[PDB]
Formats: structure tokens, C-alpha cells, sequence
């Protein structure tokens, strides 16, 4: 399938003679691979995947150095934002950034991303064409005007099209199969008697990876996406994930109902009925 | 590898 | 607007009274990222609680996994308690071995 790299950056300002906390997290194929936190003992970029040991100290020098600069950038930006929004000293404020790469399975660039959020709301984003900006708020306009003035998009476009892609290419061969992992789900349904002639059928999927998955309940080929319950997919803590989905039906007629589970690492969907 | 932002916001 | 955390409480492995396990408290979709989470045994703060690092989602939202070692029993109750700017009162969610 396709591949991706992202860096998720955050700066959080809190009231004081304090400095904002700057946190930067790297991801290759959605899996955290490097990380830098400004509240660290010894502020630096640490590996988070074993295959990143391969990189020598020179890499870590550059990247953490690169981090300290971003840290400044966020600090200044954070102050400007306070102006732009007419917010008065003593606030808790947050500034976020996602940027990176998508590759198809030909390792050919598919799309670059660059977007910012203030207070957890879209603030400005590079458009797919990688030369125009979308700005949400009125306050974002002045950034846009300014960045259109300085031709910022050309700076990012160079990065998104060049380095981001190459380094991802580099990480991909060092990560290799490691991040090709799938663990398929295991599924069962638990049978829960209700009042009123009912039973709650709960369809479980456990120990799967990646997190993406879909579970559905079917009455007679028809798909009851209709008043079933889901939970947000959850981490087990061990690298795998879990989810469940329930329907309420008349017990005795449990063969009528069927759960299906869809996941990359399945040769094909799982079909399962409650087993007496 | 991380990017270097250009002009501030 | 700040965003109200969603909380789930559940064990790593299928629960079995008497069998050591891991209890998770997963809290998601909140902002701002400052948050205070406690895991409770029978109303009392559990010491030594693993807490993952600050992370956010493609929709800019923050989330955290908290987890601790534990042994489910028939009479011990377990809970996650969260304080966050978006909520007047702290919220408590009780482990439910079926959920």
C-alpha cells in the first residue's frame, strides 16, 4: 500500500515568566519514530522505533538543532497570535503544526501537507497545489498576505517535494518489514440477555494492528448500521488495538444476525455468529 | 527529517 | 471552545477474577492538552500509573493512554477520574468488564 511521513509539532504557552513547551513527534507510516520534548532532562531528538538506532550521532545533532530553531519560531509565532486575536496576557494558548508526505506504493510523491492550528482550530494550510494558502479566520488573512509576500510556499514545496520524500525513502528501507506488521483481529460475540425478549449481541475484535477496522451487523444481508453501538477503536497497551460493536435483537433468533470484521491483515473478512 | 519553518506567523 | 474528553476504561486482556491483567484508561478528543488523570481502586488513587506521552490527532485533538497493573476481583471496583478545563466537575468512569 501507500506510505507517509508526518511531523506533529506543538507549542503550549502557559502564564508566567515561563517559556512555551515545544514538542515535536515524527511518524513514518503512522508509527511514532522520533520525538523531541523541550521539557526534557536533556532536550534532544530520541529514537522511538528500534530501526532508528541505525542513524549515527550526526543525524541527532542536526535534528535536535533543527528542533531548537523551530522552538524559537513557535515562540515568536505564539506572540504574534496573541496580538492578532487581541488576547490579553494570562491565557493558556496552543499552536499546532502538521507537515509531511504521502507516497503511493510506487514511492512516488502523492501529496504534501502543511497546516497550522491555533487553540485547536484550523488556522492556515498549504493547499495541495503547494503554492496557495487556505486561511480560516479573518486573523489568518494577515499571515496569508505576509506569506504570499515572502513566497513561503516555495520554501515548503521544496521541502515537501525533496527532503521529506528522500528521507522517507531512507526510513522505509531501514524500517523495511518492521512497519509492514499486521496482526489480524480475533473476533467473538458475547451474548447478553436483556429484559423484554431481547439480547444484546456484542461483536468484539481484539489484538489487531493497524487500528483501522470496520465491524458491521447484518440482519439478512441487510446492513444494520442503524441504531447499533460502536466504541472508538482503543489501544491495548501492547501494540495491538480493540473495538466492539453491538446490536439488540430477539434471543432465540441469533442465527438471523451476523457480524463481519474488515481488516488489512485478513485474507478476507471474518463472518461470525454467536456460538451457543 | 523535520522541516524548517520560514517567515513567522 | 475547549473540547470535552472521551474516556474509556477497560483491561488489556479479557478479564478473569483472580488473574493479573492491565487496566487501561484511554482519554481522547480534548483540548487544551493540559489534563489530569487518576486511576482509582475502590475510591483510592492507584500509585505507579504508566502514562503515555502527549499526542494529538489529525483533527488536532489530544489523547493519552493511562494504564496500571491490576487483578480484577468480584468486589473491587476500578475507575478513571479526569479533571480538565472543559468540565465543571471531574468525571469518573467505572471500569465495566463487559464494555
Amino acid at each position: 500500500g501507500p506510505h507517509s511521513m508526518r511531523y506533529f509539532e506543538t507549542a503550549v504557552s502557559r502564564p508566567g515568566l515561563e517559556e512555551p513547551r515545544y514538542i515535536s513527534v515524527g511518524y513514518v507510516d503512522n508509527k511514532e519514530f522520533v520525538r523531541f520534548d523541550s521539557d526534557a532532562e536533556n532536550p534532544r531528538y530520541e529514537p522511538r522505533a528500534p530501526w532508528m538506532e541505525q542513524e549515527g550521532p550526526e543525524y541527532w545533532e542536526r535534528e535536535t538543532q533543527k528542533a531548537k530553531g523551530q522552538e524559537q519560531w513557535f515562540r515568536v509565532s505564539l506572540r504574534n497570535l496573541l496580538g492578532y486575536y487581541n488576547q490579553s496576557a494570562g491565557g493558556s494558548h496552543t499552536l499546532q503544526q502538521m507537515s509531511g508526505c504521502d507516497l503511493g506504493s510506487d514511492w512516488r510523491l502523492l501529496r504534501g501537507y502543511l497546516q497550522f492550528a491555533y487553540e485547536g482550530r484550523d488556522y492556515i494550510a498549504l493547499n495541495e497545489d503547494l503554492k496557495t494558502w487556505t486561511a480560516a479566520d479573518m486573523a489568518a488573512q494577515i499571515t496569508r498576505r505576509k506569506w504570499e509576500q515572502s513566497g513561503a510556499a516555495e520554501h515548503y514545496k521544496a521541502y515537501l517535494e525533496g527532503e521529506c520524500v528522500e528521507w522517507l525513502h531512507r526510513y522505509l528501507k531501514n524500517g523495511n518489514a518492521t512497519l509492514l506488521r499486521t496482526d489480524s483481529p480475533k473476533a467473538h460475540v458475547t451474548h447478553h440477555p436483556r429484559s423484554k425478549g431481547e439480547v444484546t449481541l456484542r461483536c468484539w475484535a481484539l489484538g489487531f494492528y493497524p487500528a483501522d477496522i470496520t465491524l458491521t451487523w447484518q440482519l439478512n444481508g441487510e446492513e444494520l448500521t442503524q441504531d447499533m453501538e460502536l466504541v472508538e477503536t482503543r489501544p491495548a497497551g501492547d501494540g495491538t488495538f480493540q473495538k466492539w460493536a453491538s446490536v439488540v435483537v430477539p434471543l432465540g433468533k441469533e442465527q438471523n444476525y451476523t457480524c463481519r470484521v474488515y481488516h488489512e491483515g485478513l485474507p478476507e473478512p471474518l463472518t461470525l455468529r454467536w456460538e451457543p | 527529517e523535520g522541516s524548517r519553518n520560514q517567515d513567522w506567523l | 471552545i475547549q473540547k470535552t474528553p472521551q474516556i474509556q476504561v477497560y483491561s488489556r486482556h479479557p478479564p478473569e477474577n483472580g488473574k493479573p491483567n492491565i487496566l487501561n484508561c484511554y482519554v481522547t478528543q480534548f483540548h487544551p492538552p493540559h489534563i489530569e488523570i487518576q486511576m482509582l481502586k475502590n475510591g483510592k488513587k492507584i500509585p505507579k500509573v504508566e502514562m503515555s506521552d502527549m499526542s494529538f490527532s489529525k483533527d488536532w485533538s489530544f489523547y493519552i493512554l493511562a494504564h496500571t497493573e491490576f487483578t480484577p476481583t468480584e468486589t473491587d471496583t476500578y475507575a478513571c477520574r479526569v479533571k480538565h478545563d472543559s468540565m465543571a466537575e471531574p468525571k469518573t468512569v467505572y471500569w465495566d468488564r463487559d464494555m
